């Protein structure tokens, strides 16, 4: 499959745990690691950690190897390389720190 | 022009409040003594910014995300940047500070310093 769907999946899955606010950014003209980015969170550090398995789980239940999971035990920021998509889940106080969006204003964003 | 080992002074290229770091200890299992892209290391900051999370005297982990004693690819392409650099980490590797400076080596994705790659403006 390609990013595109890659993508749709990635966040189905993040939906699924109700993740909020849930963007993705698309990095095709600004990067060449990855083609999307994809930024949401949750409000308990349980919660971050089941965004970050069921985009884990859905994305080998078709076959997609997570590459690497970052900080999944701290819970604050879990990145989730998919190497064509990047998941990143947030814990709900921790967002606002990083502000990816804003670090990529340029970038085409997408909602959900 | 040289490799980065013990009492080697490396600029901080993230938004920590670290300015500028003392190698004391190059980490990784092989005990070896240089330090290049994707090693973490221990230092001591001996400039910061006020105002700053870290504070000079402080002893702190680091990656070295440029080196200029620089390294070459599988690719056969040999990669050099004008400057030493790190970026103070967590013990899970997750950045200290929140910004990146500046231009990191790709290797940091396989060394599980995607986080870094995430926020650096420019990656070679």
């Amino acid at each position: 499959m390609n990013s595109q769907e890659l993508l749709a999946i990635a966040v189905d899955a993040i939906d699924n745990k109700k993740g909020e606010d849930t963007i993705s950014l698309e990095m095709k003209g600004i990067s060449d690691m990855t083609d999307y980015f994809v930024v949401t969170h949750g409000n308990n550090e349980r919660q971050v950690q089941a965004i970050a398995r069921a985009v884990k789980e859905v994305a080998n239940e078709q076959n997609i190897e997570v590459k690497r999971m970052e900080g999944y035990n701290e819970a604050r920021w879990i990145l989730i390389d998919l190497a064509d998509v990047v998941v990143h889940v947030f814990h709900k106080d921790e967002r606002n720190y990083y502000n990816i969006e804003k670090l990529y204003q340029d970038a085409p964003l997408e909602s959900y | 022009s040289h490799m980065i080992q013990q009492e080697t002074r490396l600029k901080v290229a993230d938004n920590s409040g670290a300015r500028e770091v003392l190698t004391i200890k190059v980490l990784g299992g092989s005990g070896r003594k240089t330090a290049n892209i994707g090693d973490v290391i221990v230092c001591t900051v001996k400039n910061a910014t006020p105002g700053g999370v870290v504070k000079k005297g402080d002893v702190v982990k680091a990656v070295i995300v440029r080196t200029k004693s620089g390294v070459r690819r599988n690719d056969g392409s040999y990669i050099k940047f004008d400057e030493n650099a790190c970026v103070i980490i967590r013990d899970d590797k997750g950045p200290r500070g929140t910004r990146i400076f500046g231009p990191v080596a790709r290797e940091l994705r396989e060394g599980n310093f995607m986080k870094i790659v995430s926020l650096a403006p420019e990656v070679l």
